């Protein structure tokens, strides 16, 4: 058994070096790239890290860099367990929220109006 | 056509090594200031 | 239905059916969850208190030897609430087939190490501590493989960025070869790969 | 500033330009309304395209071709 | 109740009696194929290319525009289904061109989206494919129409919200093109808004057109600031510089569109920038200096000058950051007299609760209104996104609207009421009709623009229009609350500075002669070295040199609006930080940093180092600039309503006339505006 | 917390056996300097140690304590015997390293906010 | 000075904030009427404990606190700091 | 079918056969090539920088089969061996001159051998 029941926030360190408390991560929902109408890409809370500075390497045009970082994408399937993983490394965040749309109220062949607005032509 | 005359070589330096560079436009193109009168 | 589409069977995709059906009903201890893979492969998972016994009832008995410890691997999975997954992995020899044990852990919470029911996974422990943080409990020999003596991030799960902190140099400052903060020479470009249109229907997650 | 690197080393550049090397070439002409330019050979060069030659009257080099196409 | 409980797939959902098979289908998580429908237009049927098998029946139908009766079996995947989708999208790929060497749309194009997808597996046709030409329509739409799945999308979008009726379909048959008849250029605003909705590569960018294909860049989304509303964009970096950037269809604002300024201006952004400090020598010289010079040279002069000698002007689309830097050093030292560049007139309130200050309907209210009545400003070439928002609610319900001065073209069938001040000073009473309307109205809504209260007779016509919207909410008022007076702008960083507690209107400096000034307006000339004494310095903060940096001392450097961590406030109040995409180039730094590097030189010495500690000097002051995105309820004017009769002044005698061109004026506004090339060669195409 | 601990069980058999440790690294301080042939002064190496113990002391927690203990139980390991040849030892003494600024201003003429 | 300015702040709700909610219905007009130099500042939502900053002194901070007031406190607890 | 030293072909008499489509970038697995396009003045569209490692370059053959308008070709001459790695960095205007050194080495080779792939 012992199975020594407590409690204590759970709070891990050591395994990066300093940038721990120089970096917020932020939480978002990726929206939809718009020159394209499919709606894969939703559904999945991610995160993403800071941009810093990209400098030329003076010998070609290289946009060489430092941020070791930078190129990290999670995909985590809620919001319950988005937070739940900048707390258990320890390091701040931000959150977003998932937008959807109006439900809505649209309806061909009331295109053609005896009174009112709504007639369109041309096609 | 567009065919070289005889050959050529891969010499490391001849004094000729080619010593590749930048090919691009810079980008910003900083203002300048006005001029030395008012 | 056409060539150049694999044809299945239904033989060994009953009797896989129906031989481990009963190893859920004769150890209904740690066995929670067992499922047929639709080509011919075992599943079944296992709560991490029967990482031993489950094993041991395996290793040796007349109907089900499974005595070769093929693969130990393991795998780890943000969002899950419990971490990591190990996943075993073994090979009867007088019957040709498989079965995979699948179990589930965290971080901090020790595994009772299978060292002395296979002494095949003596290395395939030492190397998951190395590249997860598994902490195998009584290992006999715990040590470093396959990483350098200056690493700590337990680099192949998903928070250690790909090109380390630690990019290495020689300089004659005094001798030594010394180490540096991490200097690219390249941006290391990320493409963008995942298209719409949710192309596969069978396997659509619920709506919600 | 960045001249250095070259000194002695003679700078090897290109010789020939195709920025334009096309106006050298004796445009094409048919009277038609639609033609083929598979250019530089079958089954090689450029996929087919049909390019349409009404304006008073060129095609526009295909998009591929680069060759002032006319009619 | 009223409901029709319809079976999807063999699986129950209950739907509205009057729904789609296409919404419905998308209720339970599905994606029929589509083409010819996109949401915010209207409906068509032209393409087939959802085609559902509905069970139990010979015939296909169409699930873009048909009801759903009584519960049906839809059923979405079956043997009759794939047989009709693969073969409608053989069809339309047959006539086409080879292309995706050099089209643009090479990584989204839904020919191509769907046929690795849905659709077929090769081709048999095997040659053919005509070839229509291209032509012109202006210099921001490349236009080849060869390419042309003749979807009517881009038509339906002229009809619909950009009124400009100049599309059509021309022809019969395979032979019908879809571009303009004769050779008239379409342009107006949210004229380049059309190559996102054109499915195809045939409406492709002009000046972003061939650089780089887009499953490379990098998307960080962003607000851009150039306009009242602020937008909900994307920016889209490839190596560390704007490519191109996108809306990103926020609900309320910018409901899927852009504005046409916001989106071409990115290349006013690395143009013709300023990178370094500057030196004054004595001359009309004006010299490079390195970053330890002009720090402690400035700063000398703060510890003799003292009293208000010494001021600042803040006026553009810098942040609400480092408009917090600036208060607390030149209030630490006791001297404000600081205005922003915006004339505002103050009478009875102005930076105490607001009253009117922020738009009070928002913009998901406007669709409710009913009778809109509207004055002094021509609402169309200044928040564009708000009059296509009027244009959706002038259509799909009934609304009543009319305007005082300047007889303009706006799309919709208003009708110019009147044009004086005195028209306001008539409608208090009874007359010159409409005349009650707004009396026998449910939802009232009457906004002043802040084109016209500008002028010097601004104390006068604010509380005017106060009376009117006291007079009709005191009579019922609506049913109600429905709060009714409000306004817009046209300067994006006015409501996040005036909020911080500043004072509007350039007057305080326009009386007396201080000495030094620091100029964050700036590049609108309200104050010249003539208007100002003698040559005693001002020393200058931005990023553009245009009016302002030539005649300058110390000239710093800063980072525009796609380079740092910020905050602006659109006209309701909410917060909406922009993010980093670009380090600022050369030794240009961030605006609110280089403020405490003077005061720590100097004497005093702010309590805040990082941007979180910039955040809770934010969180004293106003408590509302970390409610990121929320409309409170809090009108409070009742009180401010009669506390503003105090003054009063009367009208003038001048037509309430905007600045705004037939469009000439909407190109070449701000700053980036202003550097801009592409503005400067779409406003020559213009004039000729 | 239902799981079971790995060697300590709550807050005094850890901190026993942190400071059983510190006397195995303040012995083997003094034999590697001259194991490897490394020319430094003793005094340098026992303060690396002195100063290293003191930097995990704000764990309100059992069994991650003991995480440490693992790392530091291993180390042990390499160190006395012969296993890191004189490079792998000297990577905690950052000699190569240039100074950091690390106070306000001197960050603000060189580098982009680090 | 001092002084310069005051900063009202409140919450729309949570109703323990409901003497200011009165004191803008009776001393603000009255209030306002008077002192037409001082550009008093009303801010949105403190949610809990909503106090009242003063600014003046080369900008120093005074902040009182009031949490439930009646009416007429916060009628007399103003000219505490409008007096100095 | 021998793979080496790359070239860059063009047409009869020349347009420099490449018309910066982007896909033999995106399919080298090492991420060598770098290429950034412009509007050319005449309208149609070219490279400006062109960019291949020659130490990145794991010699697929990834780049020769991706190219649609068949330009990009690994060549068939292992001559190599330079002294400084400042140098096996290529640009484009390298390319071109390795890769009109030869064209009836080239020329040769492909058509012997299009008929299978
Ligand atoms: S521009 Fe082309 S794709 Fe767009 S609606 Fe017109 S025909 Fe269809
Ligand atoms: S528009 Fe469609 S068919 Fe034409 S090039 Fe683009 S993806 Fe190919
Ligand atoms: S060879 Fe082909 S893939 Fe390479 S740049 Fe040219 S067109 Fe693009
Ligand atoms: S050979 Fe392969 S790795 Fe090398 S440049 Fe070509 S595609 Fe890239
Ligand atoms: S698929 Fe668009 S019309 Fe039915
Ligand atoms: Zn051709």
């Amino acid at each position: 058994i012992t199975v020594d029941e407590k409690l204590d926030i759970t709070t891990i360190t050591g395994v990066p070096e300093e940038h721990i408390k120089t970096r917020k991560a932020r939480i978002f929902v990726p929206a939809r790239n718009n020159m394209q109408s499919g709606v894969n890409n939703t559904k999945k809370w991610k995160m993403e890290f800071d941009t810093r500075e990209r400098w030329e390497n003076p010998l070609m045009g290289w946009a060489s860099t430092a941020d070791p970082l930078s190129n990290l994408v999670l995909t985590f399937s809620t919001k319950e367990d988005a937070v739940a993983f900048a707390e258990k490394n320890g390091w701040s965040y931000d959150v977003e929220e998932r937008k959807v749309p109006k439900p809505k109220s649209k309806s061909y062949g009331a295109n053609f109006s005896w009174n009112k607005r709504t007639r369109v032509s041309t096609k | 056509k567009f065919i070289w005359t005889n050959h050529k070589f891969n010499l490391s330096g001849t004094p000729q090594q080619y010593v590749p560079y930048s090919t691009t436009r810079k980008k910003i193109q900083e203002w300048v200031p006005p001029s030395t009168p008012y | 239905t056409r060539p150049t589409v694999r044809p299945r069977n239904d033989v060994a995709h009953k009797q896989l059916s129906a031989f481990g059906e009963y190893v859920a009903e004769i150890l209904p201890k740690y066995v929670q969850q067992v499922q047929v893979s639709c080509f011919n492969e075992l599943e079944i998972c296992i709560h991490p208190d029967g990482v031993i016994p489950v094993l041991t009832f395996l290793r040796d008995h007349s109907n089900a030897q499974f005595k070769s410890l093929a693969d130990l691997t393991a795998v780890d999975i943000p969002t899950r609430q419990n971490r990591f997954e190990i996943v075993y992995n073994l090979l009867s020899l007088r019957f040709n087939s498989r079965i995979r044990v699948k179990t589930y852990t965290d971080e901090l919470t020790p595994i009772e190490s299978s060292v002395p029911v296979y002494k095949a996974a003596n290395w395939y422990e030492r190397e998951i501590w190395d590249m997860f943080g598994v902490f195998f409990a009584n290992h006999p020999d715990l040590r470093r493989i396959l990483t350098d003596y200056g690493f700590e991030g337990h680099p192949f799960r998903k928070d250690f960025p790909l090109s380390g902190y630690v990019e290495l140099r020689y300089d004659d400052e005094v001798k030594r070869v010394v180490a540096e903060p991490v200097e690219l020479a390249q941006e290391f470009r990320k493409f963008d790969l995942n298209s719409p249109w949710e192309a596969f229907p069978a396997y659509r997650q619920p709506p919600e | 500033y960045r001249k250095v690197r070259f000194v002695g080393r003679q700078k090897e550049v290109n010789e020939n330009f195709a920025i334009d090397l096309i106006a050298e070439q004796p445009v094409s002409q048919v009277g038609s309304r639609v033609i083929s330019c598979d250019g530089g050979g079958g089954a090689l060069g450029h996929p087919r395209v049909y390019i349409n030659l009404d304006k008073e009257t060129k095609t526009g080099t295909c998009g591929y071709c680069g060759l002032q196409f006319r009619q | 109740s009223n409901l029709i409980e319809v079976f999807v797939d063999g699986q129950s959902v209950m739907v509205e009696p009057g729904t789609t098979v296409l919404q419905a289908c998308e209720k339970v998580g599905m994606q029929i194929p589509r083409f010819c429908y996109h949401e915010r237009l209207s409906v068509a049927g032209n393409c087939r290319m959802c085609l559902v098998e509905i069970e139990k029946a010979p015939k296909v139908v169409a699930a873009c525009a048909m009801p759903v009766m009584k519960g049906w079996n839809i059923l979405t995947n079956s043997e009759k289904t794939k047989k009709a989708r693969e073969g409608v999208m053989e069809f339309l790929l047959a006539n086409h061109p080879l292309d995706c060497p050099i089209c643009d749309q090479g990584g989204e194009c839904d020919l191509q989206d769907q046929s690795m997808m849905f659709g077929s597996d090769r081709s048999r046709f095997l040659e053919g494919k005509r070839a229509v030409e291209d032509k012109n329509i202006g210099p921001l739409v490349k236009t080849i129409m060869t390419r042309c799945i003749q979807c009517t999308r881009c038509i339906r979008f002229a009809s619909e919200i950009a009124g400009v009726d100049d599309l059509g379909t021309t022809g019969r048959g395979n032979d019908m093109q879809v571009g303009t008849y004769i050779e008239k250029m379409f342009m107006s605003e949210l004229s380049g808004n059309i190559i996102d909705i054109c499915p195809v590569g045939a409406l492709t960018s002009k000046p972003y057109a061939f650089t780089a294909r887009p499953w490379e860049t990098r998307k960080t989304e962003s607000i851009d600031v150039m306009d009242a509303v602020g937008s909900n964009i994307v920016v889209s970096t490839r190596t560390g510089e704007v490519m191109r950037i996108l809306p990103r269809m926020h609900e309320d604002i910018n409901e899927e569109w852009i504005s046409d300024k916001t989106r071409f201006a990115y290349d006013g952004l690395k143009r013709q920038r300023l990178t370094e400090p500057m030196v004054r020598n004595e001359k009309g010289l004006l010299t490079h200096t390195t970053w330890e010079d002009a720090l402690s040279r400035v700063a000398g002069m703060l510890q003799s000058f003292q009293g208000n000698d010494v001021a600042a002007i803040a006026g553009g689309l810098v942040d609400a950051e480092a408009l917090i830097a600036l208060k607390d050093l030149l209030n630490r030292v006791d001297s404000d007299t600081l205005c922003t560049e915006e004339v505002f007139p103050t009478a009875g309130a102005g930076t105490d609760l607001r009253s009117n200050y922020l738009l009070n309907t928002t913009i998901a209210g406007v669709e409710e209104a009913d009778v809109v009545l509207l004055v002094g400003t021509n609402p169309r070439f200044e928040a564009p996104l708000f009059n296509a928002r009027i244009r959706k609610s002038w259509l799909h319900n009934d609304l009543k609207v009319a305007l005082i001065g300047s007889p303009v073209d706006l799309t919709y069938r208003y009708d110019h009421l009147g044009d004086s001040p005195k028209i306001l000073q008539d409608i208090a009473s009874g007359s010159h009709p409409f005349s009650q309307v707004l009396q026998e109205a449910k939802k009232p809504m009457v906004i002043l623009g802040s084109s016209a209260l500008q002028r010097n007779d601004g104390a006068a016509i604010l509380a005017a229009v106060s009376n009117i919207a006291q007079k009709i909410r005191t009579s019922s008022g609506v049913t109600g609350d429905w709060k009714v007076m409000n306004i817009l702008h046209r300067i994006a960083s006015q409501v996040a500075a005036l909020d911080l507690g500043y004072k509007p209107g350039v007057e305080a400096i326009q009386k007396n002669p201080p000495k030094m000034l620091f100029l964050l307006g700036a590049d609108g000339g309200c104050i010249t070295r003539q208007d100002l004494p003698k040559d005693c310095f001002i020393v200058y903060q931005g990023h553009h040199g245009d009016v302002g940096a030539p005649i300058a001392d110390v000239i710093l450097p800063g980072a525009a609006y796609t380079e740092k961590s910020a905050t602006y406030v659109n006209t309701e109040g909410r917060a909406q930080q922009t993010k980093v995409a670009v380090t600022p180039p050369g030794l240009a730094r961030e605006d609110w940093k280089i403020i405490r590097a003077l005061s720590e030189i100097a004497g005093m010495t702010l309590p805040y180092d990082t941007l979180d500690q910039v955040r809770n000097r934010l969180e004293e002051v106003s408590p509302n600039l970390v409610r990121y995105d929320d409309v409170e309820g809090a009108n409070y004017f009742q009180q401010a309503s009669e506390l503003s009769k105090l003054v009063n002044q009367q009208l003038l005698a001048d037509p309430l006339v905007p600045p705004q061109l037939t469009i000439k004026d909407f190109y070449m506004t701000d700053s980036i505006s202003r550097a801009s090339q592409t503005m400067a060669k779409c406003v020559k195409a213009v004039t000729e | 917390t239902s799981v079971k601990p790995i060697f300590s069980r709550d807050m005094n058999e850890a901190k026993r056996r942190v400071r059983e440790l510190y006397r195995a690294w303040y012995r083997e301080v003094p034999n590697t300097v001259h194991l490897f042939q490394l020319d430094i002064s003793v005094k340098q190496g026992r303060d690396k140690v002195r100063e290293m113990f003191k930097k995990n002391a704000h764990i309100t927690d059992p069994r991650v304590v003991d995480l440490l203990v693992i790392k530091g139980k291993m180390e042990l390991e390499e160190t006395i015997k012969v296993w890191k040849q004189r490079t792998h030892v000297m990577r905690f003494f950052h000699e190569t390293e240039a100074p950091r600024p690390k106070d306000f201003l001197s960050k603000f003429y060189v580098g982009h906010d680090p | 000075l001092g002084l310069r300015e005051i900063r009202i702040h409140l919450c729309q709700r949570s109703p323990g904030s409901q003497g200011v909610r009165d004191f803008i219905e009776k001393r603000y007009v009255e209030l306002k009427k008077a002192n037409p130099d001082l550009p008093i500042l009303i801010r949105e939502c403190s949610d809990v404990q909503p106090k009242l900053w003063a600014r003046y002194a080369f900008g120093q901070e005074k902040n009182v606190s009031l949490n439930n007031f009646s009416a007429d406190q916060v009628t007399r607890a103003l000219e505490n700091v409008l007096s100095s | 079918r021998f793979r080496g030293e790359h070239a860059l072909r063009r047409y009869p008499s020349g347009e420099e056969r490449c018309i910066a489509c982007k896909l033999c970038e995106a399919v080298c697995p090492a991420q060598a090539i770098t290429i950034e396009a412009e509007p050319r003045a005449d309208g149609s569209r070219r490279t400006t920088r062109y960019d291949i490692d020659m130490t990145k370059c794991i010699y697929c053959g990834f780049c020769q089969e991706a190219c649609p308008v068949d330009a990009i070709v690994e060549g068939p001459n292992f001559e190599f061996s330079t002294e400084t790695h400042e140098e096996l960095l290529y640009n484009k205007e390298k390319l071109l001159n390795n890769g009109d050194k030869w064209e009836a080495e080239i020329a040769a080779n492909i058509q012997a051998d299009y008929l299978y792939r």
